[PDB]
């Protein structure tokens, strides 16, 4: 559309210095390093001679990365993957809610013990959305050689079907979704030699948001009304627990 | 400088909380608004049958259909805040 | 009794209740800022179009009636799968399955009620 | 004086109020004496941040006037309404016993529909069990509310069985009740506030109220070792009594009419801790399981009145006033006549006043009385009997002008 | 676009409404001088709200990212077209003062 | 379509089809070959002539739409506002004084532009001469509206001239009115034509009641030249009029209690046009534009009055109901107090009997009678009309108890 | 009784009306509107010898109109009319001093109160008896309805 | 009141408005040689085919009834998005706000003129 | 739909619905292109009323 947008969200995507990788495994060697900036410009003549513009529709940028793998990769000149901060807490407001008293306010704390130890693993992996390397994290155990950690860090981006991010340089491109991840291990080199072709996950916003992207502690507090479809509950069998007791009667 | 002032405070981004005439101007508007939610938190402290004096204990009667009129007279409970007639009920008594 | 699946962390949601003496709309609000799950329905006859007045902001509680006096076919409660009897209170309480909403049958309802009802 | 949650009540600070407080504010931060305040851009905004704080003041106010059950008026009328276990009653479909008369008797399902005289349904939920005898059976409406009809032929053979012959039923009808309205709603929670206390002198009161057909109520209890007196009773109205009774000691008394006797019966012997004196004999069974395994049915049989309908005779005179405005009696009548009286309850000249007005009233009442026996009118309190509900007839309600 | 002007210590301005509002060129300019001054997770309403201090001021080797992203804050902004900014001093102790030039969309009227 | 001024309007030809009809004269005149492009001489006129047509017909559709009282904008000063009777007072460049402290004597330029602390530039209108200290000098400001001029500000110079040292004033800029907006000097021509909203004696009610401040107003109006009568008013009472009253001939009366003197006078100068009865003098002050930049005063003065002294006294009797018991002949009086009435309200004590009782009393009133401190007592009406702000103190109910 | 059975209700029986018919107003042709606007020039004036005229021919049944003013303080004189054409005058009347008075014929009563009601600025003299109701709120927030009654 | 979306600054548009009570063609133009927004109209009655005789050339202003006079149940009022009550007068002046026109519903013509109309 | 506290309860006014109308507002008071975003004062101040 507007001339515009391009140099503002072309500069949108900067390379921080840390160099993540295919996400944050860098402990490989980029042979080769593409980008395929498509466009649909559709064919014949366009009609007005006047107005009838605004006829490129843009494309999924696609980015190949071809590299290899040995055991003792050494890194020239990067500085460390540090762990990124966890900032849920920035806005967290309290002290509205209510005035409740002791093992009532005890009774929450281990309901929260008791389902935060079944929602602080996606917790942290929406918390470390983009980069799944420091969610898998190092291997740290001495029996599995480099090879190993490049293998099964790929299968886990792989099975994850999360997007992950991905930097050719000058770029660190935010949501690549892995399309194709080809290892290949001739028999006159030890290392793996694997092709990687990412796919951008670009999608904008239709409604009115006026915040961005806000903390977790108001991103449902700025939430619009969200929608599910209807559904019949008179005919459901899997919860059809009798009325209560203190209920028949009242 | 109470929980509620200092946490909403943090929405001031930093180029903000240290220019003296606009915290200053936050803290008002967190100031107004902070009276409400005290208001809220002491509804209960201050409604129920324990702290309750003057016309929240008569509504409490209309709720419990018992007014202060009891047609009696009863002495006086001298072990100023409200004074009503001889055959109705000082506060604590009611 | 029936457990009205999908419910999502998401503060504010709208469920489309389809059911036999009209429908409603339950609207699921989580009030953060002090923890609560406040609830709207607009129940609508199915022998009209115009909607009931609606119901508004009513909590989300263990074990009790929450719309009877507005006095049409259904309500709802929640029960807690712990023991633990507290209300509804963090944002993924209904996700994780710590408390569950039920909607009550119209033919529940008679038997609580004890007559019908509109 | 603002926003004080004091013993005065609630005292939300006025529009006016708030602005000055923001104003003040803004004032002493930025300006002493410069900056501007109204029908400007500052003083504008300022309106509206005092339009938001207002909005959520202005809602304590609402909120607390709804904290009472004289003036509620709504949903939050019933929140507090839950605050005792009772609730308003729903509309109920009004029944219809008929005589129908079919060829064979195997089975009637939900559907029927009749007496097109009005847009009607009175459908069904049970068989037919005779042959082409007149056998009764009974239709609910499909209005929800007050419905009726009067003995017509008109029915709308929907889907018919066997489609016999019509099915013209004798003249009674259960009018069913329409949906409780607020304004009934409020007296009776009010009344009936005594309502989870399970058998006391309010338990009978708030539960008979309860029922689907019951329109007016007293209790009387004998709490005395000693015969012949009333203590405690339903209405405090009669507390003040020192009149007449006939009961005995440690006895209740229900007087009550247009409940069904059944369920009239389930709640006296669901409620009930000592005598019961009344005339009607209203009944209850329950089904209890011996320790040896086995079933049996007690009856618990107790006595109830219904109260002696009666008269009552007001000796009211009018003054009109604005020259050649006369009044107009009929009017008069139709208002006092409809003043709802509840059982055995004081009627007094004092409270009459206030219904002896309509809502543009140009004339005056300066002697009114009541009486019982159509005479001997006496200052103030009558007394009804403590079974006996009264009306005020637009017969026997004379009123008598003066020219002015 | 206009924006309420700040005073010299750049605190806030009430009063004047409609006056103390600074109208254009110059909005521009308090807008970048103090989109550059917003801390990226600070606002719970924004929380990528402009670049990150607390993670580029407190790394070393960074020079060339604060740069490049000044340059993508400043040309992300309402108002301005072009950016012409590099480093003039050299940590004169060890604080490094950027020279940091703009063209507004105005100024090219011809 | 083409240019056609019709019953219809001004249809305006458009550029294409104009320069079209050109060409094809040209063809016509010539022939069919001629070259017509932006070259040729007969092009380059062909061009010429069609946007001349084409900014012509947009001038005289200009004319035409401003001949539209309704719609114009530099016209509309004068195409109606001396046509149909409004003015549009110009604008004005608000002036400044201020001390500019000088080092060097010298004549500051023309306009050469200073700019307080907030980007407003005050131009200084002629040259002038500064001389070797502090200078009171006057700037005109550069932006036509109001433009507040705060005091003690510091002003930057936008136009720097050699040897200033100090800019500063020591008092405020008076402001420069600003004009009638196009939008709100054709809404005020406008609003001439809609009827009003209420008929001339409840106009002034409507709008002298949301006064911020009053409580109760009535008003009084003598519309015949009939001196001493009553021809109307707010109070539905006064249809007869059964007293004597004061009024003016051919006159309106106004009675408020509590309102804010200045605007009770600016509303009844707003909207009475007339004479006033009344007590106290209160004035509207306004300001009338001479053609040139002046301002006229103008006082209106109108008289209305405050009563508040309304003693009603009343005597009741309070037969008791146990034989025993003590009534609160001091709960009654308060709650009596408690009602309070309007103004010039024909009080009536048929009503009052209802203030009386007190939620559960054994109390009973009878023979309640009001007087206004007469031994009179009536058993109605005791009210006359004017002035009467009336309400009950406690130390003025007379009860009497009656033992039961 | 010719009425076609369109959608009824139930259909019952006919529907004869008795014979009054309000003929209900053709649009106004310019020609009409010339004399109209030419002599109801007064319109926004609100309340003048001219504002009643030409308040009043907006009415939706008013055929033929005149408005009469006596400003002096000396009854039985004419001197504010609609039309000057009767300024000329000096040929009797009845009125009062300080009195208004409309002539008008085929408005309805309530409209022609609500004008006269809404424009009167004294003494109203007349035969029919229009009247006007105003909606207003007293200050303590109660209703009531004054009635305007004119002549 | 309604707000005519989708009106650019290219000088000579034509809307479509269709209503309840028949349909009318809004033909803006834009004089720039002299600053302002003319409009057409052709209201078509619903009940036949011949529209009534168009209206020509007048001018877009604020708060103000545009086509009042040709007695048909509707106008257009445009309001200024500033305070500057200024008429219409850029050619850009609709596409960003800066003024915007209102279609006023004929239920609304009711409330204005105080009865109905063709 | 915004805060209404009547005999149907107590509807609650939705963030965004509630900050549009505080910028409608403020677009109101001073100027159609204020600009109200995370850094300009007004935005901040926007931002702090609607939470």
């Amino acid at each position: 559309m507007s001339l515009v947008n391009g140099m503002v969200e072309s500069l949108n995507n900067t390379k921080s210095e840390t160099e993540i990788g295919i996400g944050g495994y860098r402990l490989f060697a980029r042979v080769r390093e593409t980008v395929n900036y498509r466009n649909i410009v559709p064919t014949d003549t366009l009609e007005d001679g006047s107005s009838s513009t605004d006829d490129i529709i843009n494309e999924p940028i696609t980015v190949s990365i071809e590299g290899v793998v040995s055991n003792l990769f050494v890194e020239e000149r990067q500085y460390p993957q540090l762990v990124s901060r966890d900032f849920s807490a920035v806005g967290e407001i309290t002290a509205l809610l209510p005035a409740k008293s002791q093992q009532q306010i005890q009774r929450i704390s281990q309901i929260d013990s008791q389902i935060r130890d079944a929602v602080l693993a996606a917790e942290r992996a929406e918390r470390l959305a983009g980069k799944p390397y420091e969610f898998f994290g190092n291997s740290g155990n001495s029996a599995k050689t480099e090879q190993e950690k490049f293998i099964d860090f790929m299968e886990a981006l792989y099975f994850s079907r999360r997007p992950t991010e991905v930097s050719v340089n000058f770029r660190d491109y935010k949501n690549m979704a892995l399309v194709s991840f080809i290892p290949v291990r001739d028999n006159n080199t030890k290392d793996t030699r694997f092709t990687a072709d990412f796919q951008q996950i670009n999608y904008s916003t239709l409604v009115y948001t006026p915040v961005s992207s806000p903390s977790k502690s108001v991103s449902g507090k700025v939430s619009d009304a969200s929608n599910k479809g209807g559904q019949n509950p008179e005919s459901n069998e899997t919860g059809e627990r009798s009325l209560l007791s203190s209920l028949v009667g009242g | 400088m109470s929980d509620f002032l200092n946490q909403y405070l943090l929405y001031l981004i930093k180029q903000y909380y240290e220019k003296p005439k606009a915290n200053a101007e936050a803290q008002l508007l967190i100031s107004t608004w902070e009276t409400y939610a005290d208001f809220i938190a002491n509804f209960g402290n201050n409604f129920d049958i324990d702290n309750a004096e003057g016309e929240v204990l008569d509504l409490i009667g209309r709720i419990l259909d018992l007014s202060r009129q009891v047609n009696d007279v009863i002495p006086a409970s001298f072990f100023t805040s409200k004074v009503y007639t001889d055959y109705q009920l000082t506060d604590t008594q009611y | 009794m029936n457990l009205i699946e999908n419910i999502t962390s998401e503060y504010i949601q709208t469920h489309a209740l389809e059911f036999s003496r009209g429908f409603a709309v339950l609207t699921l609000i989580y009030e953060q800022a002090v923890q609560m799950w406040k609830m709207n329905v607009v129940y609508t006859r199915a022998g009209d179009e115009e909607p009931q007045p609606p119901i508004y902001g009513v909590k989300l509680a263990l074990s009790t009636t929450h719309i009877k006096h507005r006095n049409w076919p259904f309500d709802f409660t929640v029960i807690d799968t712990t023991n633990n009897g507290m209300d509804p209170y963090r944002a993924d309480d209904f996700e994780t399955g710590r408390c569950q909403l039920y909607f009550i049958t119209p033919e529940e309802m008679i038997q609580v009620r004890g007559v019908d009802v509109q | 004086m603002s926003l004080t949650f004091n013993e005065n009540g609630v005292q939300t600070n006025t529009f006016s109020e708030l602005r000055a407080l923001l104003e003040a504010g803004y004032r002493e931060i930025y300006g002493t004496d410069i900056v501007t305040d109204q029908e400007s851009p500052d003083g504008q905004r300022i309106n509206l941040e005092t339009l938001l704080r207002f909005d959520i003041e202005s809602a304590f106010s609402w909120l607390y006037s709804n904290l009472d059950p004289d003036l509620n008026t709504g949903d939050m009328q019933q929140i507090i309404g839950k605050l005792s276990g009772l609730v308003l009653l729903p509309a109920s479909r009004s029944q219809w016993d008929v005589t129908i008369n079919m060829s064979r008797a195997k089975t009637l399902p939900a559907g029927y529909t009749i007496t097109d005289e009005n847009n009607q349904n009175w459908f069904l939920d049970s068989d037919v069990d005779v042959l082409i005898g007149d056998n009764e059976v009974t239709f609910l409406s499909s209005l929800w509310g007050s419905i009726s009809g009067i003995s017509g032929s008109s029915f709308t053979q929907a889907t018919p069985e066997i489609g016999v012959v019509s099915i013209s039923a004798s003249a009674d009808a259960i009018q069913g009740r329409e949906e409780e309205t607020p304004e009934q709603f409020r007296l009776r929670r009010q009344r009936s506030t005594e309502n989870p206390a399970q058998s006391t002198i309010g338990s009978i009161y708030a539960k008979l109220a309860q029922i689907n057909g019951v329109t007016d109520l007293q209790v009387y209890d004998n709490s005395s070792d000693t015969p012949d007196q009333i203590t405690g009773s339903s209405n405090p109205d009669i507390l003040n009594g020192s009149e007449p009774v006939t009961i005995g000691a440690h006895t209740m008394w229900v007087v009550i009419e247009g409940g069904s006797l059944d369920d009239i019966g389930e709640v006296v012997a669901k409620h009930r801790l000592g005598n019961t004196k009344g005339s009607v004999q209203v009944s209850y069974i329950d089904t209890l399981t011996k320790p040896n395994g086995d079933d049996f049915q007690i009856v618990n049989l107790h006595n109830i009145d219904r109260p002696v309908l009666g008269d009552l005779y007001v000796r009211l005179t009018a003054t009109q006033k604005v020259s050649g405005s006369p009044i107009d009696t009929d009017a008069i009548k139709n208002k006092l006549s409809l003043v709802d009286f509840e059982i055995g309850q004081y009627v007094d000249a004092d409270a009459l006043y206030q219904q002896s007005l309509i809502t543009n009233s140009n004339y005056n009442v300066t002697d009114l009385e009541v009486s019982l026996n159509g005479i001997d009118w006496t200052d103030g309190r009558v007394f009804s009997g403590y079974d006996g509900k009264l009306s005020i007839s637009t017969s026997n309600v004379t009123i008598t002008t003066v020219p002015v | 676009m206009r924006v309420r002007t700040l005073d010299d210590n750049g605190d806030w301005t009430f009063g004047r409404g409609k006056a103390d509002y600074i109208t254009s060129k110059k909005a521009i300019a308090q807008t970048v001088s103090t989109r550059i001054k917003s801390w990226a997770n600070d606002n719970p309403l924004a929380m990528n709200a402009n670049i990150d201090w607390k993670d580029l001021l407190g790394r070393k080797g960074t020079e060339d990212t604060i740069l490049r992203e000044i340059e993508r804050v400043v040309v992300q902004t309402d108002g301005v077209i072009r950016v012409t900014e590099l480093e003039v001093i050299k940590t004169e102790k060890r604080v490094q003062s950027i020279l940091l030039s703009y063209d507004t969309i105005y100024d090219d009227s011809e």
